[PDB]
């Protein structure tokens, strides 16, 4: 028993990380095939950040303004292009270390493992949650960019963020491996904002789930809700509404416990209007929501 | 302000 | 910035796990060099599991009865011999995957790594502390026994904890890797408590400046205290006593930070008498207390 | 009980 926010095993992704310096700025890169993906703002220096045209820096560059190092070794770089907010600089020799792989676009509100990395070398791993309004509350500082995302199904890696910036929040904007942005966000300098974020219910019912697997039961009641009036206190708490299609997805878990979904439902309604007086649940005394049911299936068993 | 890592 | 329970990147370790099996018992290894370790009560069957003679059921053993399974391979067991409550099968291959690494006790309140493995296979990873009690709060499901916790250094593995069993309370129990366990705890399924746990206190103000440092700071004030009258507060609440040598730990972060450890003190003093009225502080609203002060230098850089 | 892993 016992319940933690676990990351995936990060060895596989270890192997594909590499340093890209250009110029004067240095980040992180992805060495898959014969393949480096890195933020595209490589390529800047730091007053062209407020504002950079990304297609003019690019066009004044060739392969060779370009340094990959994987480890002891240079990797030559013999190709450069641009996708999306990318670089893909094509390498000379495949990476021997290469993991089954894929890209993925997420969904807000799954979750995933994030390596960071600072100049080509891992420096720790821990587990985030695409936040309703497209952040992450992860933990990066200068340098770390390129730092990816990912999970792990069997032995592929489902590889679906990259690091490319800080808002004042606080908390992290980044793309998928296309170098598509999550949320609205830019990689230029300029004044950009996350929009209002909300706290993701399925998961903090997958949670709750987890709690009553490993024994923490002092939360439930003997009341029930309907889905239309537990959304009315969700709506009211700033809350996500509760889909018919998350009461399925708690399926397998509700059937483990034996507490129907929309009991569960009315044990937190009354979490959120009474607070928890002075408890825990699994350590916490918040409600916790950076676990999919999938999460607690995987690490209940 | 934005941050680029 | 950010502050998240960040574990060491797991891959040096991952390349060491094994898979080993005696009779009908299989649980998992750890390969260095031409030997691996692993629990001493996989010699034992499940009647054998109340109050087992170790060395009777291992006198009984041969090298053919252990079969050690490293991903596709088959290692051959050419001697095997017990150490306090682990089992060392030398194997006929030294590991090619081994790293720099080294065995260390650790002191109650340091924190580590657990690679969760089951069956030889990596599951996940996670951050623990060591509790004052000398049990760890961990994430463990049957089979999970022979899974590891280390730190990492520069580029060497530092073993400090292989798992071995779970007590009544939910919480875990395992040994250093010369298989001396931590706390009172023998490996056999007989009624045993952990003792009475307190709350790590240097480890609450490391992450208080871990707050400060990433802009958490409604809970400072004014005030300072003495190390005299700040444990008497702290006795009352169940935390460790603050010494002077945690105080001259804590230094680097005073320093980086301009706070007094004193000053932080006088902080922790009115968090434990007010509580925290609703307010969190880095996404917590409770006094963590597994992050070292080493922990948060190393984050925060 | 303690239960062994």
């Amino acid at each position: 028993s016992g319940f933690r926010k676990m990351a995936f095993p990060s060895g596989k992704v270890e192997g594909c990380m590499v340093q890209v310096t250009c110029g004067t700025t240095t980040l992180n890169g992805l060495w898959l095939d014969d393949v480096v993906y890195c933020p595209r703002h490589v390529i800047c220096t730091s007053e062209d950040m407020l504002n950079p045209n990304y297609e003019d820096l690019l066009i004044r560059k060739s392969n060779h303004n370009f340094l990959v190092q994987a480890g002891n070794v240079q990797l030559r770089v013999i190709g450069h292009s641009m996708q999306n907010c990318v670089l893909k600089l094509k390498v000379d020799t495949a990476n021997p270390k290469t993991p089954k792989y894929k890209f993925v676009r997420i969904q807000p509100g799954q979750t995933f493992s994030v390596l960071a990395c600072y100049n080509g070398s891992p420096s720790g791993v821990y587990q985030c949650a695409m936040r309703p309004n497209f952040t992450i509350k992860g933990s990066f500082l200068n340098g770390s960019c390129g730092s990816v995302g990912f999970n792990i199904d069997y032995d592929c890696v489902s590889f679906c963020y990259m690091h490319h910036m800080e808002l004042p929040t606080g908390v992290h904007a980044g793309t998928d491996l296309e170098g598509n942005f999550y949320g609205p966000f830019v990689d230029r300098q300029t004044a950009q904002a996350a929009g209002t974020d909300t706290t993701i219910t399925v998961n903090v019912l997958a949670w709750l789930y987890a709690a009553v697997i490993n024994g923490d039961r002092w939360f439930l009641n003997r009341f029930t809700t309907t889905l239309n009036d537990f959304n009315l206190v969700a709506m009211k708490y700033n809350y996500e509404p509760l889909t018919q299609d998350h009461v399925d997805i708690l399926g397998p878990l509700s059937a483990q416990t034996g507490i129907a979904v929309l009991d569960m439902c009315a044990s937190l309604k009354e979490l959120l209007q009474n607070g928890m007086n002075g408890r825990t649940i699994l350590g916490s005394a918040l409600l916790e929501d950076e676990f999919t049911p999938f999460d607690v299936v995987r690490q209940c068993s | 302000x934005a941050v680029l890592x």
